[PDB]
C-alpha cells in the first residue's frame, strides 16, 4: 500500500501568474487544500558526514512565499491565516518525506509552518532576530544499509504544498492549516 | 456562531399526517439529515440534500429551497416518531423531537410520605407523582408550612407512552431527618394545562 | 446488518484518561475514506470531536480542547480507530460513537452510513455503592378516583444501570420506571411507580423486583398500606 501524500511538493507544475488555492470543496475540512506556486522557492539537502543531516530553505524566499499564499486564502476566509505543524499522522505527512541520492530522508518542517498572518498584510507577531536561511534536521532509514563514504547532495525546487484546515468552532477569529492530507487520487484537472 | 438552525424543536401528530422539519443553514452546502431513538445510535435517511440512503422508504424526503433544507416524512408510521438530526459538514443541528398528538389530559397527582426504615438512617425522601397527563409541560412547587421551597427537588420525566401517548412525572423533596421533624405540613402544588386552577396534594407528619 | 464494532463502556476517574477503540470488517475498512468520533452528552444533540483519514492517519478537531486532549489513530492491518481521550472530567460524560464516511467527491458534504452501537463513559468521583429500596405505599392512604399508586423509590446507587420490574415480569401494565437522577453526593437514584385498582389491594401482592449489577445487588421488596 503505497501513501502517496506529502507535506511539500517538489518539481511539480508551476501556476502561470498567481498562486492557485484547490480543491475539490474548500468548505470541507477534510478535503485537500493543495496549493499550486507561480514562482518555486528553491530546497538544497545534503549529507555532510555520518548522522549529520539537513535540508536549506532560503527564509526570506520562503515566508514571502506564505505570504502570497495567505493572501490568496484570504479570498475564501477573510481572516488572519495561521500555519502550524500537523496534530498527528504517519510519517509522509507529518514531515517532509523525500529521496535525496538514494537514501531515504525525513525531516521535521516544525520551522516551515510556524506563523500568523494577521488582516491587515503585516503578518507574523514578531519581528525576526534570526537573519539566516531556513535549517530543516533530518534523519535517515536505516536499513541497515552499508555505509556511504560520499557526500550525498540534493537538489530540488519546492512547486506547491498540501494543507488541511482546522474545524470546529472555539478555534478563534482566525483559519488554521497544517501540512495534513489524504491520498491523492484525481488531481490533476485544470 | 450559528451555522445550522433546526425548526421547530417539538412537532406533534398523529400518524398518517405528514411531517416537515426544517433546517436553516448560514452557508449553501449539502445537507445530511439523521433518524435517532434512544439507546440506538443515529440512523442515515438522506444525504446529498435529496439522496436516499440504502434501505430507507420512499415516505422520507430532502428538499431545498435557498438555504432552508427540510426533510418531509409523508405517511406517518409509528416507528418514525423519533428525533431527528441535521449534518451540514461537521456541524449538527440542535434536533426535532417527532411526538405523537392526543387530547389534553389532566395529571393525577399522588404524594408519598418518607419510608419508614427510610427514616431510620437519616435521611427523607417526599414523592410527589403527575400520572398520566398530556401536553409534556407541567410544574411543580413544593411547599412546607406554605414556604416554598427550592434546590431540594429532584425531577424526572417518562417517555411518550405506547398506547395512551401520555407523560409522568416524579418529583422529589429530599430533607436531612431533623430538618423534616421542624415542619408539620407537607405538599406539592400542580399546574397544568389541563387544570383549570393549580392542585395541591398534601399530607403532615405522624398523621397516617 | 454490516457492523463498526465498538469497544467497551467505562467508569473513569476525573483526571484519568479512557482509549475507546472500534474496528470492522476488511473489506467495509477498505471502502472508507474516514472514521469520525461523534459524542453524545446525556440529554445533548450530537457534537463532532474529530476524525482519522484512515489511508494516512491524517486527524482534524471541532475544538482546541478537543485538539489537545485527544488523539486519533489507526492500524490499517487491523481495520482499526482508536480514540484516546486524556485528563478527563465532567463534561465528558457522554456517550462516544464511531462513524464511518465512504470515500466521496468534495461537495457531497457528511454522510454517516454505519455507526457503532456507542460508548457510554462515566466520569465520576464516587466509589461502586449499592442502592437502599425504600417503598412507596398506598399514598393517601387512598386514594385518587377508586385507583391506588405505589412502587419503590431506589436510592443512592452508583454507578448506572438498575432494572426495575413488578411481580417478576406478570405486571407489566399500569408500571412507569422513571429516568435516574444525579445527586450532588454523585450518586443516582430511581422511582418506579404502577397504578392499580385499589380494591385489589388486600387480593394482589406487589413485589418490586431491583436488580443492581455492578453491586451483585438483587433486592425483591414488598409494598404493602400503612401500618396505621
Ligand atoms: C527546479 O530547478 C531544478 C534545478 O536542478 C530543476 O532540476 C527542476 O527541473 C526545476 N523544477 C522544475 C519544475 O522543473
Ligand atoms: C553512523 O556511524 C557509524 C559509522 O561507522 C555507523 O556504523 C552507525 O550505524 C551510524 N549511526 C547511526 C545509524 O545512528
Ligand atoms: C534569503 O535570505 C538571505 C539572507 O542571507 C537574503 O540575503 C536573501 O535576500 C534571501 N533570498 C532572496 C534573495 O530571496
Amino acid at each position: 500500500k503505497p501513501v502517496v501524500s506529502t507535506q511539500l511538493l517538489l518539481n511539480g507544475s508551476l501556476a502561470e501568474k498567481e498562486i492557485r488555492i484547490k480543491s475539490e470543496d474548500i468548505s470541507d475540512n477534510a478535503k485537500n487544500i493543495i496549493v499550486q506556486l507561480t514562482k518555486p522557492v528553491l530546497i538544497n539537502c545534503a549529507r555532510p558526514s555520518n548522522n549529520t543531516q539537513y535540508c536549506v530553505v532560503n527564509r526570506t524566499q520562503w515566508n514571502d512565499t506564505l505570504g502570497q499564499v495567505a493572501i490568496q486564502l484570504r479570498k475564501h476566509w477573510n481572516t488572519c491565516i495561521i500555519f502550524n505543524e500537523p496534530s498527528g499522522g504517519d510519517l509522509e505527512i507529518t514531515t517532509h518525506s523525500f529521496n535525496c541520492g538514494g537514501e531515504f530522508f525525513y525531516c521535521n518542517t516544525s520551522d516551515l509552518f510556524n506563523s500568523t498572518w494577521n488582516i491587515e498584510g503585516t503578518a507574523s507577531i514578531d519581528g525576526t532576530e534570526s537573519n539566516d536561511d531556513i535549517t530543516l534536521p533530518c534523519r535517515i532509514k536505516g536499513s541497515g544499509a552499508p555505509p556511504i563514504q560520499g557526500v550525498i547532495r540534493c537538489q530540488s525546487n519546492i512547486t506547491g504544498i498540501l494543507l488541511t484546515r482546522d474545524g470546529g468552532s472555539g478555534s478563534g477569529t482566525c483559519e488554521t492549516f497544517r501540512p495534513g492530507g489524504g491520498d491523492m487520487r484525481d488531481n490533476w484537472r485544470s | 456562531e450559528i451555522v445550522l438552525t433546526q425548526s421547530p424543536g417539538t412537532l406533534s401528530l398523529s400518524p398518517g399526517e405528514t411531517a416537515s422539519l426544517s433546517c436553516t443553514a448560514a452557508s449553501y452546502g449539502h445537507m445530511t439529515w439523521y433518524q435517532k431513538k434512544p439507546g440506538q445510535p443515529p440512523k442515515l435517511l438522506i444525504f446529498a440534500t435529496s439522496k436516499r440512503a440504502s434501505g430507507i422508504p420512499d415516505r422520507f424526503s430532502g428538499s431545498q429551497f435557498g438555504k432552508q433544507y427540510t426533510l418531509t416524512i409523508t405517511r406517518m408510521e409509528p416507528e418514525d416518531f423519533a428525533r431527528y438530526y441535521c449534518q451540514q459538514l461537521e456541524f449538527f443541528g440542535q434536533g426535532t423531537r417527532l411526538e405523537i398528538r392526543r387530547t389534553v389530559a389532566a395529571p393525577s397527582v399522588f404524594i408519598f410520605p418518607p419510608s419508614d426504615e427510610q427514616l431510620k438512617s437519616g435521611t427523607a425522601s417526599v414523592v410527589c407523582l403527575l400520572n398520566n397527563f398530556y401536553p409534556r409541560e407541567a410544574k411543580v412547587q413544593w411547599k412546607v408550612d406554605n414556604a416554598l421551597q427550592s434546590g431540594n427537588s429532584q425531577e424526572s420525566v417518562t417517555e411518550q407512552d405506547s398506547k395512551d401517548s401520555t407523560y409522568s412525572l416524579s418529583s422529589t423533596l429530599t430533607l436531612s431527618k431533623a430538618d423534616y421533624e421542624k415542619h408539620k405540613v407537607y405538599a406539592c402544588e400542580v399546574t397544568h394545562q389541563g387544570l383549570s386552577s393549580p392542585v395541591t396534594k398534601s399530607f403532615n407528619r405522624g398523621e397516617c | 446488518q454490516v457492523q463498526l464494532v465498538q469497544s467497551g463502556s467505562g467508569v473513569k476517574k476525573p483526571g484519568a484518561s479512557v482509549r475507546v477503540s472500534c474496528w470492522t470488517s476488511e473489506d467495509i475498512f477498505e471502502r472508507t475514506e474516514l472514521i469520525h468520533w461523534v459524542r453524545q452528552a446525556p440529554g445533548q444533540g450530537l457534537e463532532w470531536i474529530g476524525w482519522v483519514k484512515t489511508v494516512t492517519g491524517a486527524v482534524n478537531f471541532g475544538s482546541p480542547d478537543f485538539r489537545q486532549r485527544v488523539s486519533l489513530t489507526r492500524d490499517r492491518d487491523l481495520f482499526t480507530a482508536h480514540m484516546d481521550i486524556r485528563g478527563l472530567t465532567q463534561g465528558d460524560t457522554a456517550t462516544y460513537f464511531c462513524a464511518r464516511q465512504k470515500f466521496y467527491t468534495g461537495g457531497q458534504g457528511w454522510y454517516f452510513d454505519l455507526w457503532g452501537r456507542g460508548t457510554l463513559i462515566v466520569v465520576s468521583s464516587a466509589s461502586t455503592k449499592g442502592p437502599s429500596v425504600f417503598p412507596l405505599a398506598p399514598s393517601s392512604k387512598s386514594t385518587s378516583g377508586g385507583t391506588a399508586a405505589l412502587g419503590c423509590l431506589v436510592k443512592d446507587y452508583f454507578p448506572e444501570p438498575v432494572t426495575v420490574s413488578w411481580n417478576s415480569g406478570a405486571l407489566t401494565s399500569g408500571v412507569h420506571t422513571f429516568p435516574a437522577v444525579l445527586q450532588s453526593s454523585g450518586l443516582y437514584s430511581l422511582s418506579s411507580v404502577v397504578t392499580v385498582p385499589s380494591s385489589s389491594l388486600g387480593t394482589q401482592t406487589y413485589i418490586c423486583n431491583v436488580n443492581h449489577k455492578p453491586s451483585n445487588t438483587k433486592v425483591d421488596k414488598k409494598v404493602e398500606p400503612k401500618s396505621c
